[PDB]
């Protein structure tokens, strides 16, 4: 209750926090890194571009 | 991290000992004043045995049992004076501690800033080779 | 110091290989529930016998 | 009846204590598959990120 | 992963509604102290789900 | 609170 | 039901859990997948066209 | 870190307002060491808190 040196309960928790931590945190970070990339920025107004003009299109094709 | 890591670790047991040694001086704290109720008891159960000395006509008696009774008001009076000198031992242990508690969280943010700044030198040793 | 010096240094390279190699996580949450769970029958055992 | 009623006392003491450690490890199987689905959560990602 | 732990997460208040069951024959039967029992686990599940 | 939950669940 | 660890009513609930919910989340991930592709999804209207 | 100096930092808001609520509730409960003790938390967590 108290938590001598390695209370199974606690000393388990200290050990798994450590891995959950670092793993979750990287993998955020590291994807951020990953996703500031000003192209992939880019490629969102390429989807809206490409969305629009493709129902430009589709409406037209779709009307007859 | 090295050098950090190894000292967190050492500074939790200690705490462990130390809380040990509280008990103990609580514990010592009881069984004092558990003598010193067992000597007002005796005292009181004395006073009994004094009044009934007399009803019974043995003068003798009674007066033995007023000896007893000082003998054991100094002995009562030096368990008081031993349990004055260890709360104020125990107050400052107990003091220390608390102290101790508010210091070990105070190093694991420690630990943290320390990291941050060790990264940062790194990135400046990039910048070098380059 | 020199004694505390070495216990710096022998301690940091034998410490640090073990967290590396001990600290997988899986291994350490079914441990310690299967501990735990032990360990609440071995009190019982203590307290039926005061209660009794 | 002294020692009983204190060791009465200390046995509910026990007692209440069991109770809530019933409560403590009962949080410690809970929290495992939060624990797996963010580490396996994360290892995917681990792979991925790298290419 | 989702998919299980959701379908827990859904045990979690079918418990909450299973435990209603609990609370309201302890109080057909007039036990308050039972369907305060109930409540509590009813509250416990509740925490539990807020943090899944 | 589980009181003032039970006293209105009992009342009906 | 609370002596030991290893008890056969308590040791087959754990081992069955583990097998059942690893079988059960792997096939419905992969047949998942297989729907989201757009070229079955292409096939399964062509099919629709097909039969009218 | 800074993620996790944030969490810590909300955390630690989160304490203060439980805190205070809880201080709340005991004077309306009557115990005003309590109350007392929470306040004394709060100004600890707020120290913390401007360190992080």
């Amino acid at each position: 209750v108290r938590g001598m040196n390695t209370s199974s309960a606690m000393s388990a928790f200290e050990r798994m926090e450590e891995k959950v931590l670092m793993q979750e945190s990287r993998a955020q970070a590291l994807g951020e890194l990953a996703g500031a990339d000003l192209e992939t920025q880019f490629a969102q107004l390429e989807g809206g571009s490409d969305v629009d003009d493709e129902l430009a299109a589709l409406k037209a094709q779709m009307l007859p | 991290e090295k050098m950090l890591e190894q000292a967190i670790l050492e500074m939790q047991e200690d705490l462990v000992q130390l809380r040990q040694g509280v008990a103990q001086a609580i514990a010592a704290q009881k069984r004092s004043e558990k003598q010193y109720n067992d000597a007002q008891n005796e005292i009181n159960k004395w006073q009994r045995n004094a009044q009934l000395a007399l009803q019974k006509g043995d003068e003798n008696l009674a007066r033995q049992a007023l000896e007893r009774k000082k003998t054991y008001t100094d002995t009562s009076a030096a368990l008081k004076a031993s349990l004055d000198t260890q709360s104020t031992q125990v107050e400052t242990l107990k003091r220390n501690l608390i102290q101790l508690e508010s210091k070990i969280s105070e190093a694991k943010t420690k630990k943290e800033m320390l990291k941050a700044r060790i990264t940062t030198a790194k990135a400046q040793e990039q910048l070098q080779g380059m | 110091m020199g004694l505390f010096d070495r216990i710096k240094r022998v301690v940091s390279s034998n410490l640090n290989d073990l967290v590396n190699k001990a600290e997988d996580p899986e291994k350490m949450l079914e441990q310690a529930i299967l501990e735990m769970q032990e360990d609440l029958v071995q009190l019982r055992q203590g307290v039926a016998q005061a209660i009794a």
